[PDB]
């Protein structure tokens, strides 16, 4: 029995109404449950028997459907409702199957990133290796592209990327990209640049420096 | 028409000592 | 609504309704008022307090067992004798198979009871183990509630005629119903044959047999015919259910191999070969009382 | 109170055996099925298998059959999950959970969950980080806002914490998730945007702590000359 949730991700603002579907590969009547999970938290049973609320679940949650197509509706999204939602067929007790989850993201107006580049510290060059860091601060949506160029040559394979959670106060993302070179490769070159492509920029932004400030 | 609270209290922990009777005995209410 | 019990044998065993078992009228009249009503507590949580649902059930079942024991005493004309003890044992056993979900009559208020029990114990593969465990820790207290009435009435004169160990013994429902049926047979048989010897005993003239002409003796052979044909019917299906239940069961019962074993255990002066003759209409007293030849 | 409590986080080398456990309290442990569920970092829930505590009847998902052993000990109300020889692909959060039924008794769901045991499998060994400054400059300024930070590099195991100014600086701090380098060692960055006029007037000190190595570092981040 295969359970397919859709969409895998959804953006919406506090106040919105949202609907999540879950499809079963064969009929299971009303033997469907829903769980909520917030990051770093254990899943919580939310709905069972397709449409019964667990205690303490606010009434703006409702569940619908019977057979193979099932729905979870939140009539008006609250800040605490942004989470991941899993469906789970209870038809073959105690053999269990989950869906793959639908993640609720806070929709928000487009914000362009502010961009800063950091040369490697003299302390670190002493250790024999060089990290150049490029910071993209407070942007929306999450989709962003960082390109490294060393003396105009595009870097590939020697950088790594990390993105924060949506900021609790302004819902934006921040990204941090690190280019790792050997101190030998580093001192053999002059111009270090990261080029950022994002929806809120009319055209890509480059921040750069010359080895030797 | 039974006192059902007495029934409940009687069903456990009562513990009085009545004797065994022969299975062919025959008494009256 | 738990009514006075009907007279013994007023309604013979019932092989027509469920055609793989004969149901005693005592089982049809089993008191299940409280077991049928019982409703959910307030919780509204997903999973309720099962421990307290079982305590609620115990109370309800104790009330129904107390009433049953009272009406079974009233059915016996307020005599505290072995026939009453046997009834207490048969109805306790039936309560048990209802609690454990191994009961053979699935009719009417019994199906509602089964859903009430499923709400307390659940429905997964293991719920039956759970129901059996709870029955085994409760059955002696349930038995004590069935003895509330005799106990209360006799006061200082009460004595343990019924034996707790015998009554709480767990064995398949069909074993217990054969025991009950064997005792019913042994009370109908001497009544039914003496109703013949009124009309067909001895010989008409000195050489003819009375059944070959005397019409009062031919209507008495026609009634013993209807009766023995029913007993034979009832014995066949109960033995069929016994065979079906036995080798479809792994908890073995040392000392029981066939339905006759049970009657031998239960009936004093049981003769297997005289019984096989009696129900097959080839016994000695039926021949010279009813067959022309 | 009705509870499942799982054992603590585990950091192991490839090839080691491991048994994690889950202790029930506040209910009849032998009356309920206990399930086990895997969640890879950033992925969803995978049912692994289930056990009936009362008699140890055990079912596994096809995908976990033969990969792992689920077991139980009624005398101590514990269910367990064990591997005979760990792989790095076993790195994941592991949940136990009680299966219970609704008021009608027909609808089953996982109602009580353990807090989860994190299992990390790596051939790396404990190592404290180096902390390097991300100094602010004219090339880390937009408007009258300057960015500065700390680079916390080459540590294991995963948990390192970063505060700024012993906790008095929290607005505009971003501490990124760690990335796992090709060395098997982690590296994270923590940055904060500040008013450019506060530079040379207010100090900015990142406080880095990595318990597994008992490393504690307070790095004063200054502009460079």
């Amino acid at each position: 029995i295969v359970m397919t949730q859709s969409p895998s991700s959804l953006s919406a603002s506090v106040g919105d109404r949202v609907t999540i579907t879950c499809r079963a590969s064969q009929t299971i009547s009303s033997y469907l449950n829903w769980y909520q999970q917030k990051p770093g938290k254990a899943p919580k049973l939310l709905i069972y028997a397709a449409s019964s609320l667990q205690s303490g679940v606010p009434s703006r949650f409702s569940g619908s459907g019977s057979g193979t197509d099932f729905t979870l509706t939140i009539s008006s999204l609250q800040p605490e409702d942004f989470a991941t939602y899993y469906c789970q067929q209870s038809y073959s007790t105690p053999l269990i199957t989950f869906g793959q989850g639908t993640r609720l993201e806070i929709k928000r107006t487009v914000a362009a990133p502010s961009v800063f580049i950091f040369p490697p510290s003299d302390e670190q060059l002493k250790s024999g290796t060089a990290s150049v860091v490029c910071l993209l601060n407070n942007f929306y949506p999450r989709e962003a592209k960082v390109q490294w160029k060393v003396d105009n040559a595009l870097q590939s394979g020697n950088s790594q990327e990390s993105v924060t959670e949506q900021d609790s106060k302004d819902s934006t993302y921040s990204l941090s990209s690190t280019l790792t070179l050997s101190k030998a490769d580093y001192e053999k070159h002059k111009v270090y640049a990261c080029e950022v492509t994002h929806q809120g920029l009319s055209s890509p932004v480059t921040k750069s420096f010359n080895r030797g400030e | 028409q039974l006192d059902f609270e007495d029934v409940w209290n009687s069903s456990y922990g009562v513990n009085d000592s009545f004797p065994d009777g022969d299975y062919d005995a025959n008494l009256e209410a | 609504n738990c009514n006075y019990k009907r007279k013994r044998r007023e309604r013979d065993w019932d092989c027509n309704t469920k055609k793989d078992v004969c149901i005693p009228d005592r089982r049809y009249q089993l008191c299940m008022k409280e077991l049928t009503n019982l409703v959910n507590n307030t919780d509204t949580n997903f999973h309720r307090d099962i421990t307290f649902r079982k305590l609620y059930l115990k109370r309800k079942l104790i009330y129904d067992a107390a009433v049953e024991g009272d009406l079974l005493l009233k059915l016996n004309n307020y005599r505290y004798n072995k026939d009453f003890c046997k009834d207490i044992r048969w109805s306790l056993g039936d309560f048990g198979d209802i609690i454990m979900g191994t009961d053979m009559e699935g009719i009417g208020y019994s199906k509602v009871v089964e859903n009430n029990l499923r709400s307390i114990f659940g429905t997964d593969e293991k719920a039956q183990q759970r129901r059996k465990q709870w029955w085994n820790e409760s059955k002696a207290q349930i038995w004590t509630a069935m003895m509330y009435s005799v106990k209360k009435r006799l006061k200082g004169n009460f004595i343990w005629i019924c034996k707790l160990n015998v009554a709480v013994n767990i064995e398949p429902q069909i074993y217990r119903w054969i025991r009950e049926w064997g005792r019913d047979y042994v009370s109908e048989l001497p009544t039914e044959v003496q109703k013949l010897k009124e009309k067909c005993d001895g010989k008409i003239n000195y050489t003819d047999k009375k059944v070959c002409k005397v019409p009062p003796c031919q209507n008495a052979c026609k009634s013993y015919d209807q009766w023995i044909t029913r007993k034979k019917n009832q014995w066949d299906v109960l033995s069929n259910k016994f065979i079906s239940v036995k080798n479809a069961e792994k908890v073995q019962t040392a000392g029981i191999v066939t339905p006759y074993d049970i009657l031998k255990q239960e009936l004093d002066e049981f003769n297997e070969v005289a019984f096989e003759n009696e129900i097959n209409k080839r016994d000695g007293a039926y021949i010279e009382l009813c067959v022309c030849s | 109170e009705v509870q499942l409590v799982q054992s603590g986080a585990e950091v192991k080398k490839p090839g080691e055996s491991l048994k994690i456990s889950c202790k029930g309290s506040g209910y009849s442990f032998t009356d309920y099925w206990i399930g086990w569920v895997r969640q890879m970092p950033g992925k969803g829930l995978e049912w692994m298998g289930i056990i009936y505590a009362g008699d140890s009847d055990t079912r596994y998902s096809p995908s976990f059959q033969g990969q792992v052993t689920i077991s139980a000990d009624k005398s101590i109300s514990t269910a367990s999950l064990q591997w005979s020889s760990l792989k790095a692909s076993d790195t994941a959060m592991y949940y136990c959970a009680r299966l219970a039924y609704d008021s009608s008794g027909y609808y089953y769901a996982f109602d009580i969950w353990g807090q989860g045991t994190m299992v990390t499998v790596s051939s790396a060994s404990t190592k404290g980080p180096s902390v390097f400054p991300l100094a602010p400059s004219s090339k880390s300024t937009s408007g009258g806002t300057a960015a500065l930070g700390c680079l916390v590099k080459d540590y294991f195991p995963e948990p390192v914490t970063v505060s700024w100014n012993s906790g008095a600086l929290t607005s505009g701090v971003h501490t990124f998730p760690a990335v796992l380098q090709s060395s098997g060692l982690y590296s994270l960055s923590s940055v904060v945007t500040v008013p450019s006029s506060s530079l040379g007037t207010q100090t900015y000190i990142c406080n880095v702590n990595h318990k597994p190595s008992n490393t504690k570092v307070d790095k004063k981040v200054e502009p460079k000359s």
